[PDB]
């Protein structure tokens, strides 16, 4: 999923500065627990931009051949500051290679927005409304794709798309073609602040959400919801849960977990996977916050090594030791966090099926994963699901789902199997 | 915290 390279960066330090902000060490660790030097931002029209190479999220790893390892912020601030004219840097990159690889949308090779958009007014337009033609393009375009239409549609009518299909649409099918208009960030951003209702929060969303987002997704997350709704998504959820289960929320949406590393510490895997024990099973009641502080800081395939080292202490895996300890939201949310952490697509594969299974159907989780997941990992999740079940996703939308609203859910599934 | 160099 990323790629590592190091290099090196020399630097002239100008009348402007070196024009980088940095963060990190042992006492302002990025993320938990890792005490790595980070650049956070790099000014416009500074030493840094003007030379290209270094890069915002980098892990600096020397200064003039002095190793940032294991320093106070502080101290590595002092060497910055006492530095010369000519800097030095080692620098190591994390570079992002999968992108939609296992995604069932892909963006469309033919693509042209003009064209797009006028076909969706006319089919908006037509008598009755072509609800068949909305579907087939909408569903079959990336959502970067979709934006460039709704911004061709908006030039060319005046009026925005997501209003004019607001009136055309309804029903299920209108929750998902609008939720498909919106950027990833906004999407969840949105499904969150609708979760969130006082004493009458939608608990089961937020958990899906918040338990399954990485960091990355999760700082966009939180950025737009701050634009969208002029508060820290933070804030809405302190007022909006309480307990334990709010500590492990908000825990999770920082999205400071610690990132994979190169080595595997065994040392430290032993050492969690007794503290969860220790913490739970073998007492009477539960330290709460010692299972928040390893489930929400440590990287998730150490976590992963960790539930299996806790097999080798405790008589119960992990997931039935949740249900052993604890009741509630907060079950609930260490059960889908640790199926989260073992195996993500596994994880929506059943919540699909859990949507469907029985009478009726859960259409706001079973909408909400089709549209979240399918430009990130829809083709593990169908082969998980496919596993697991027997028959397709596929086949179970189909047989739970009818009209126009099953086609553009088909479309999203990507194919039978 | 950051800190600009
Ligand atoms: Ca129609
Ligand atoms: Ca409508
Ligand atoms: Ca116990
Ligand atoms: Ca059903």
């Amino acid at each position: 999923d990323y790629l590592v390279t190091e290099e090196e960066i020399n630097l002239t330090r100008g009348p402007s500065g070196l024009g980088f902000n940095i963060v990190g060490g042992t006492d302002q660790q990025y993320v938990s627990n890792d005490s790595g030097i980070y650049v956070s931002r790099i000014k416009e029209n500074g030493a840094a931009a003007l030379d290209g190479r270094l890069q915002e999220g980098d892990k600096i790893l020397s200064v003039n051949g002095q190793d940032l390892k294991n320093l106070l912020h502080q101290d590595a601030v002092d060497l910055f500051r006492n530095a010369g004219y000519a800097v030095s840097l080692r620098v190591q990159h994390r570079l992002q290679v999968q992108g939609s690889a296992y995604g069932s949308v892909k963006a469309y090779t033919n693509f042209d927005a003009e064209r797009d958009a006028l076909n969706i007014e006319t089919a908006i337009k037509t008598k009755g409304v072509d609800e068949v033609t909305i579907v087939n393009i909408l569903t079959n375009r990336s959502n970067e794709q979709r934006q460039d239409i709704a911004f061709a549609y908006q030039r060319r009518t005046k009026k925005e798309l997501a209003s004019a299909l607001k009136s055309a649409l309804s029903g299920h099918l209108e929750t998902v073609i609008l939720g498909l208009l919106k950027t990833p960030a906004q999407y969840d951003a949105s499904e969150l602040k609708a979760s969130m209702k006082g004493l009458g929060t939608d608990e089961d969303s937020l958990i899906e959400i918040i338990c399954s987002r990485t960091n990355q997704e999760l700082q966009e997350i939180n950025r737009v919801y701050k634009e969208m709704y002029k508060t820290d998504l933070e804030k809405d959820i302190i007022s909006d849960t309480s307990g334990d289960f709010r500590k492990l929320m908000v825990a999770l949406a920082k999205g400071r977990r610690a990132e994979d590393g190169s080595v595997i510490d065994y040392e430290l895997i032993d050492q969690d996977a007794r503290d969860l024990y220790d913490a739970g099973v073998k007492r009477k009641g539960t330290d709460v916050p010692k299972w928040i502080s390893i489930m929400t800081e440590r990287s998730v395939p150490h976590l992963q090594k960790v539930f299996d080292r806790y097999k080798s202490y405790s008589p119960y895996d992990m997931l039935e030791s949740i249900r052993k300890e604890v009741k509630g939201d907060l079950e609930n949310a260490f059960l889908n966090l640790v199926q989260c952490i073992q195996n993500k697509p596994l994880y929506f594969a059943d919540r699909l099926y859990d949507s469907m299974k029985g009478k009726g159907t859960r259409d706001k989780v079973l909408i909400r994963i089709m549209v979240s997941r399918s430009e990130v990992d829809m083709l593990k999740i169908r082969s998980e699901f496919k596993r697991k079940y027997g028959k397709s996703l596929y086949y179970y939308i189909q047989q739970d789902t009818k009209g126009d609203y099953q086609k553009a859910l088909l479309y999203l599934c990507g194919g039978d199997d | 915290p950051s800190t600009t160099l």
